[PDB]
């Protein structure tokens, strides 16, 4: 995750921390992958 | 902080400040309140009370 997060602000790393916290706990699944490229676009 | 959900309203979402926008810790989601389409505009004039004076009919009309 570190490797596909270039051009990320530690903001955005950590609104992408709640974004696969939440769904980890809601879900039992992060899809970290999935949701870089939906922070990208 | 520690417990306060905020609700921020406006007519104008232009003018407002972007840095408001998608970050958790201040409004972290954004809902857009549209025009009725025709379904709802019929739930409304019921709810209201057109039904005192209009039949079934005049309200779907």
């Amino acid at each position: 995750a570190a490797k596909l997060t270039e051009g990320f602000s530690f903001a955005q790393l950590g609104e992408l921390y709640v974004s696969s916290a939440l769904q980890w706990h809601q879900e039992g699944n992060h899809h970290i992958e999935t949701m870089v490229k939906d922070m990208t676009g | 902080k520690e417990g306060l959900f905020l609700i921020g309203t406006t007519n104008y979402p232009e003018e407002i400040d972007p840095g408001l926008m998608n970050r958790a810790g201040r409004f972290d989601r954004a809902y857009e309140i549209g025009l009725p389409d025709e379904e709802l505009r019929l739930e409304y004039m019921k709810m209201r009370g057109f039904g005192i004076f209009l039949s079934e009919g005049e309200i779907k009309n």
